[PDB]
This record gives C-alpha cells, sequence and structure tokens, in this order.
C-alpha cells in the first residue's frame, strides 16, 4: 500500500513539475515581450502550483518515512529469526526468508521463521 | 453482413471510420456489449495512433530547465551536447543540413530561454517549439481497478487512454493495477509503464522498467525505448553498446542499425554513419532514411551523379514529394544531365504544399539560372523566393550579390543586413557585408561583420585575411 501511494504521488508531482517548467518558460516570455499582466498571471499560477506541490511533498515524505520504517522492520524480523539459530541453520533461514518475500508467500515465510 | 462481423472486418482492413460507425450503432442498440465497445475503442485509438519511439519533441523547457546529464563538461567525443560550410549549407554555428527530417531531430540546442524565444520557432526542431512536450468514454467515470482484472479489455483501454486521450496519469494508474494483476510477468505492461514514466519526465524510473522488460523477452521495441532513455540522459556510448547487444540478439535489424547511424551523426562523425547506413542498405535497399542521407553526402562531396542515382532510387519506389523532385533537379543539373533538370523543378513547384517549399524551389531555380548565366532570371527567382517566404536569408544574400554585381551598393548592404539579421549562424552575409564595407571604407562595420563571419565559420580563409588587414589598419 505504501508503495502504491508513493507511485501515485510521484506521478502527480512529476506532472506538476512539468507544468511549473512550462509556466516558467511561459512566464519568461511575457516578461520579455513586456506583457506585465500575463506575467503576473503566470506567477500567480506558479505560486498556487508550488503550494500544492509542497503539500504533496509533506505527504510523500511522511509516507516514505513510514515505508522505510516498515522495510527496516521486515529486515530486522529476518535477522531476529535467523539470529535465533546457531551455525548453518541460521544462514538457511535468511536465504529462505528472502526467497519467501520475493514470492509473497507470507504463511510459508512465517513457517520458516517458526520452525526453520 | 452482420453488425459485429462487418465492423470487425472493417477494422481488419484498416477503415477506422466504418468500424466505429457500426459499433456506435451496435452500442446504442445494446447498452451491454463489450466486444463492440473495445472495438470502437481500438478504432478511435488507431485513427490517431503514432508509435511513441519516434516522438521526441522536448521543445524548450526540457532543453534548459531540465538537467539530467551526469557529466557537465565531458570529453569531446562522448556527448551529444565532414563538408565545410563553404560547401554544405548549415542550420546553426555547425550542424550541416541533414537529409530525412525526423520529429526526433534536435539539431543543436539553445543556451538560454531568451535565445530560444527570440529565434525562429522551427530552428531547433522539425516542428515549432512548445513550452511543454460527444466523448466516447469519460475517464473520470470508470474504475480502473475493475478493468485491470480483465486484460483483454485493459490492454485496448490503456492504448486508448495513452494514445488517444493522452492522460498519462490515469494510464499509469491502469497500467500499475494491470501489472500487479499479472504479478509482474508480462513485458508489455512493463514497457507501457516505462513509456508513461518517460513522458512524465522520470527517465531512470523508466529505464528500470525497460531493463526489466528486456530481461523477460528481447524485443526491438524495448531496445529502441532504452536507446531513447539513454540518449535523454546524454549517454551515446551506452546506447551504442546497447544497440550492438540488440544486434547480437537480432542479427540484421534495420531499426537498430539506423539508430546507431543516427547516434553517430548526432555525434558528427559521418565516417561511421555512412558505414551503418550502408549496412541498412544491404538489409533494406528501400530505406528512405539511409538512401537520403548517403545521397546528400554524395551530392555535397562533389559527387552529384552518385547522389542522382540514390535519389532516382527513391523516385523508382513510388515516393512523390516536393523535396524529392527538387533534389532530383539539383542532382540532374549538377551531375550535368540537362534534359531531366528543369522538369524536376516543375514537378517540385507543382507538389509543394507550403509557401516555404515553393520559396526553396524558386531559390534553387535561381541557382540553376545563375549557373546558366542570365543573371536577370536568377534575380527574378530570388525575388520570388522572397515573395513566398519573407524570412529567407539565402535569397537575400544572393539577391544582394547580384545587386552589387549590377552596381547598387546600398541595396546590397541593406539586403545583406537583413540576411545576417535573419540567420546569424550563416557566414556568407557577414563576409559579404564586411567585404563591401572594406571596399568603400567603414572599417568598424567591416570588423564587426568579419568577426561575426569568423564566429559563424571559424575555419574560413578570406575572413582571416580580412581580420588581419583590419587589425593592421588599427595601428
Amino acid at each position: 500500500e505504501y508503495h502504491s501511494v508513493h507511485q501515485k504521488l510521484s506521478a502527480d508531482m512529476a506532472d506538476n513539475s512539468n507544468l511549473i517548467r512550462s509556466l516558467l518558460v511561459q512566464a519568461e516570455d511575457a516578461r520579455l515581450m513586456r506583457d506585465m499582466k500575463t506575467m503576473k498571471n503566470r506567477y500567480k499560477e506558479l505560486y498556487d502550483l508550488n503550494k500544492d506541490l509542497l503539500n504533496g511533498y509533506k505527504i510523500r515524505c511522511n509516507n516514505h518515512t513510514e515505508l522505510l520504517g516498515s522495510l527496516k522492520a521486515v529486515n530486522q524480523a529476518i535477522q531476529r529469526a535467523g539470529h535465533l539459530r546457531v551455525g548453518k541453520p541460521k544462514n538457511q533461514v535468511i536465504t529462505a526468508c528472502r526467497d519467501a518475500i520475493r514470492s509473497n508467500n507470507i504463511n510459508m515465510l512465517f513457517r520458516i521463521m517458526r520452525v526453520g | 453482413m452482420e453488425p459485429l462481423l462487418l465492423a470487425w472486418s472493417y477494422f481488419r482492413r484498416r477503415r477506422f471510420q466504418l468500424c466505429a460507425d457500426l459499433c456506435t450503432q451496435m452500442l446504442e442498440k445494446s447498452p451491454c456489449d463489450q466486444a463492440a465497445w473495445i472495438l470502437k475503442a481500438r478504432a478511435l485509438t488507431e485513427m490517431v495512433y503514432v508509435d511513441e519511439i519516434d516522438v521526441d519533441e522536448e521543445g524548450i523547457a526540457e532543453m534548459i530547465l531540465d538537467e539530467n546529464a551526469i557529466a557537465q563538461v565531458p570529453r569531446p567525443g562522448t556527448s551529444l551536447k565532414g563538408p565545410s560550410p563553404a560547401v554544405r549549407p548549415v542550420t546553426q554555428a555547425g550542424r550541416p543540413i541533414t537529409g530525412f527530417l525526423r520529429p526526433s531531430t534536435q539539431s543543436g540546442r539553445p543556451g538560454t530561454i531568451e535565445q530560444a524565444i527570440k529565434t525562429p520557432r522551427t530552428a531547433y526542431t522539425a516542428r515549432p517549439i512548445a513550452s511543454s512536450s460527444g466523448p466516447f468514454i469519460n475517464l473520470s467515470r470508470l474504475n480502473l481497478a475493475k478493468y485491470a482484472q480483465k486484460p483483454k479489455l485493459a490492454k485496448a483501454l490503456f492504448e486508448y487512454i495513452f494514445h488517444h486521450e493522452n492522460d498519462v496519469k490515469t494510464a499509469l494508474d491502469l497500467a500499475a493495477l494491470s501489472t500487479e494483476h499479472s504479478q509482474y510477468k508480462d513485458w508489455w505492461w512493463k514497457v507501457q509503464i516505462g513509456k508513461c514514466y518517460y513522458r512524465l519526465g522520470l527517465y531512470r524510473e523508466a529505464e528500470k522498467q525497460f531493463k526489466s522488460a528486456l530481461k523477460q523477452q528481447e524485443m526491438v521495441d524495448t531496445f529502441l525505448y532504452l536507446a531513447k532513455v539513454y540518449i535523454s540522459l546524454d549517454q551515446p556510448l551506452t546506447a551504442l553498446n546497447l544497440f550492438k547487444q540488440g544486434l547480437d540478439k537480432f542479427p540484421g535489424e534495420v531499426t537498430l542499425l539506423c539508430g546507431i547511424a543516427r547516434i553517430y551523426e548526432e555525434m558528427n562523425n559521418i565516417s561511421s554513419a555512412t558505414e551503418y547506413y550502408k549496412e541498412v542498405l544491404k538489409q533494406d535497399n528501400t530505406h528512405v532514411e539511409a538512401i537520403a542521407c548517403i545521397g546528400s553526402n554524395h551530392f555535397y562531396t562533389d559527387q552529384p551523379e552518385v547522389a542522382l542515382r540514390f535519389y532516382r532510387r527513391l523516385l523508382q519506389m513510388g515516393v512523390y514529394n516536393c523535396q524529392l523532385f527538387n533534389n532530383l533537379g539539383l542532382c540532374c543539373f549538377y551531375a550535368q544531365q540537362y534534359d531531366m533538370t528543369l522538369t524536376s523543378f516543375e514537378r517540385a513547384l507543382s507538389l509543394a504544399e507550403n509557401e516555404e517549399e515553393v520559396a526553396d524551389v524558386w531559390y534553387n531555380l535561381g541557382h540553376v539560372a545563375v549557373g546558366t548565366g542570365d543573371t536577370n532570371l536568377a534575380h527574378q527567382c530570388f525575388r520570388l523566393a522572397l515573395v513566398s517566404n519573407n524570412q529567407h536569408a539565402e535569397a537575400y544574400n544572393n539577391l544582394a550579390v547580384l545587386e552589387m554585381r549590377r552596381g547598387h551598393v546600398e541595396q546590397a548592404k541593406a539586403l545583406l543586413q537583413t540576411a545576417s539579421s535573419l540567420a546569424p549562424h550563416m557566414y556568407e552575409p557577414h563576409f559579404n557585408f564586411a567585404t563591401i564595407s572594406d571596399k568603400i571604407g567603414d572599417l568598424q562595420r567591416s570588423y564587426a561583420a568579419a568577426k561575426k563571419s569568423e564566429a559563424a565559420f571559424p575555419d574560413h580563409v578570406d575572413t582571416q585575411h580580412l581580420i588581419k588587414q583590419l587589425e593592421q589598419h588599427f595601428a
């Protein structure tokens, strides 16, 4: 879910950044031709887009922090499952655990960290 | 006969109006029929379809306001950012004119937004630059989470959203839901997500999907997509290695060889682009791109008969343009075939669907005339080139040369000033203005013009002698 939300927000922010670049170029042209009204209009549009983008930036930053916490939690879980076993029976678990995440077999994953 | 069958058969035969015309009926008749639904969707999205590979119009904002190349000042010979301007016409300070305009041509890049604005709109792209690069179905009404479950509907629906409506965000939403429905095991959805990214601006996030799609199944499409991505990050030597890898997969692909040749010509080392276009010829022999490029290069390196052969080939393959026939006229005249020379220019003037094409044909007819003598006919042809395209700097320069041949110095000065104002990247108007000024005096104007000539064609000879004489007069 965090992954999908990050992807959506990234696409949205990319769209808004393209809008801002076009606006910057569009705004510059008005200034060059000395059309001050349309220049002020472009800068108002840029201000509004920047505020929207900063709101999206806060949202995306909080989501990314939560996702990094979740990833570190998953990896610490793998390491605490393997850490419970000495010698070779440790290594196996780790490998299996990773091979249980790339396949999303969560029940079998838990069975690897339960019995080994 | 039957509605669905006749509509689908219209679709197979690429009608694309009749198909929709019967499905619209068939949809008004039944509000619950998805076959005709997606068939009309296909027809609508294919009336306008154009493959994303050869659509690379960055415009102006991308050119300056977007920095993606890692190296800022890389070694000369590893970045994208022959005959001299005394033979081959030019478009910028360098970058001689090419054959086969494609909508991905950048042909140099501006330095600042002001320079890009205050220049002609079509001096850095095949089309004028842009700041940013009832209805059948309303995109805000359908739940993409339910069409993603049905791939047969999802594929045509994504093609519709992407190529007809140009809604990259909703297209990416649909493609993400579809890829997660397929458990990331079909290269097509990966390629489509990569395209969504690539035209959203995210290149690395697109290169990831293109690489992951190449790992699934090698296809020429994904190879060309990665080539675009790498060229966007200003990495020619990565794109060339990837192209040679693709040719190791597909031993004789024409698009890959043509991409290699395009990259070699952007880097401007023609001695390898000709080799790769010759490989394309050994494969295709009807390729308009390779034939046009080798023909132009053969014409400008004082071999107009071989270029005439290369263009008669395109004439033999049913190509019927204004450009092709003017080219045939130039070649026939300069290869000394005076029987088929002017009829080609007449067919050109007949086929010209513009006012700039007509002006270029009249310009070339004036060149023919001045090669024949009779400077009055060339005078008329240059004036008609001006009358057709007011911003035609070569016509101004040549008409000023003929005027100063007659004797009218002030007319020549004004016309050369106009030419050098329209096209500063050219060297002939500056050199001629400096020459006539120095002939009458005005060594300040002569210096200001000869220095711009040296800025335009820096390896000239007469410009150097002029600058030496001027700097000697200043002491």
